DNA sequence: TATGTGACACGTGCCTGGAGACTAGGGAGTAATCCCCTTGGCGGTTAAAACGCGGGGGACAGCGCGTACGTGCGTTTAAGCGGTGCTAGAGCTGTCTACGACCAATTGAGCGGCCTCGGCACCGGGATTCTCCAGTGGCCAGTGGCGGCC
DNA sequence: GGCCGCCACTGGCCACTGGAGAATCCCGGTGCCGAGGCCGCTCAATTGGTCGTAGACAGCTCTAGCACCGCTTAAACGCACGTACGCGCTGTCCCCCGCGTTTTAACCGCCAAGGGGATTACTCCCTAGTCTCCAGGCACGTGTCACATAT
């Protein structure tokens, strides 16, 4: 179940991405945005993830 | 004039690529180099998989990132733009290190 | 063979390159040096666990497996090497 | 004329008095009812050891505290000396919680 | 018979005291109840694990070694009252 | 200091859990080897690291100031003691069966090997997109002239 | 006749605007090598049957929690009131940053050495298990001084 849930992430960012196959930032993208797999998988690392794109407000100009 | 971009602007730019991005982005061989410099210290004559330093490459190129975003969370915090010493040293010991 | 500096092999623009992943807009000059003692701080707790899982391997060859474990065992786990 | 301290003065006293003592700081049956009224909204009709919900109390002072410790290093780390509910939010999230 | 409000049962100055025992000297009036919302997060946090052990041990009267359990789940590890 | 108390520390029955003798067998220690994986070395090749330099943007000092919270004090209440009743229910103990570990077989699904090919990396040319900087008018206050007044 | 207030010009400052220039993506084309799919092996998953036993159940019990009731008193609560604290403004120096220039060493690419990880084989050292037994620590009980509270 978990992995069906967390490949139908990955198609789904693949598909974002305009990809046919699944590759770790897809994997990293998925798995940072569902907040119930990101909380259970906080401490968990990656390998060649990347990170989210998150810019704070305050960075940005004016 | 020559062209010049104004600061941050760039910084911004290289904000966007890297979060963007997903390589490593320190130099393979002085980090083998430092991995089995510090090794060494241990034990002697101490050989190592390419994967192994690649692990501990990508490992602490995360971990570093990790308390980056702390830092950040720190320099907003204290109502700055620019990270300082203090604020790594306060997300150190607020994780408990 | 014998290396003593390479603390400073992790070059103040990687350094650059790792905040701005890491979402820093602005560096002070002191960081560097501080984030090269703490990478450094890190990274002997972290072979200090892989050299103690090698020699107890009855190996002089580090495997990514122990890497592994010794990033598990700091809680600090890590996918996408064989373990 | 009634004597009156300046502030701070009693509130750094009874700083080192708390820092001395080792007793609980929250009314128990209060407690015991906010137990029950959260635990009931899970499980009904739940019965408790005693025991249970003081192990429950300590350990929640114990998070709350080391919480306080957290939010007054971020505080001064702003270079302030009246907690905000932000300091909470950033100790949080540097908890990662 | 049921309950609806004792989150206000963690007065304003026991958690002054609390504050005390931190070491905070001053306390804005926006920290009572955001604090209050915070703890009662680590609440349901223990107790669901908590009531999730009494029930699977057919027990219907919550123990206390259950809650030793749910409390180093959470890497809060109590001493004094395991056994 | 006074004290009086109950927690704490120590005497005592006990039984069960640790230990002594033996056994069987199997997991680990050890020899070989080999080969695969790791180490060692040269030479282009820049990308990247470093160096420098103006110069804007940002940490930061100072101040005012208006506030929200420390401090003080009387009140109400509800926390806390303590005392009783009583029961859910945790927990302890016979039972016998579901159920699952264990032994012989055998296979077929899952893994090693190969090949190829198409998803995808690379590149180069447009199109885009943003942003930063030269003008661009409005606005506001500075400024000189003018007319009335004394 | 000079002075003063008014009035109209004016210059500088500040928000707005268009365009240029460079970064960025997108489109199309090209090679190229991991995906994955096919093929052969094998070992372990399955089937079947057995033995023993783990635990669910039944049943009891006694005990700890729940409720209540009354007293008490300190804690909360709320109001008064001062003061110090966030904190925004202003400014000011100076600190990295963007933009280059140099330079250097990272990396790729290739090539040679060998060594120790892993694998198989053999062995035997050790330990789990079984039977027997007895004493070590635990429950229980009971005096007693450390110290909490009081002054």
């Amino acid at each position: 179940y978990l992995t069906a849930e967390i490949l139908e992430l990955a198609g789904n960012a693949a598909r974002d991405n305009k990809k046919t196959r699944i590759i770790p930032r897809h994997l990293q993208l998925a798995i940072r945005n569902d907040e119930e797999l990101n909380k259970l998988l906080g401490r968990v690392t990656i390998a060649q993830g990347g990170v989210l794109p998150n810019i704070q407000a305050v960075l940005l100009p004016k | 004039k020559p062209h010049r971009y104004r600061p941050g602007t760039v910084a911004l730019r290289e904000i966007r690529r890297y979060q963007k991005s997903t390589e490593l982005l320190i130099r393979k061989l002085p980090f083998q180099r430092l991995v089995r410099e510090i090794a060494q210290d241990f034990k002697t004559d101490l050989r190592f998989q390419s994967s192994a330093v690649m692990a501990l490459q990508e490992a602490s190129e995360a971990y570093l990132v990790g308390l980056f975003e702390d830092t950040n969370l720190a320099a907003i915090h204290a109502k700055r733009v620019t990270i300082m010493p203090k604020d790594i040293q306060l997300a150190r010991r607020i994780r408990g290190e | 063979k014998v290396l003593r500096d390479n603390i400073q092999g992790i070059t103040k623009p990687a350094i650059r390159r790792l905040a701005r992943r890491g979402g820093v807009k602005r560096i002070s000059g002191l960081i560097y040096e501080e984030t090269r003692g703490v990478l450094k701080v890190f990274l002997e707790n972290v072979i200090r666990d892989a050299v103690t899982y090698t020699e107890h391997a009855k190996r002089k060859t580090v495997t990514a497996m122990d890497v592994v474990y010794a990033l598990k065992r700091q809680g600090r786990t890590l996918y996408g090497f064989g373990g």
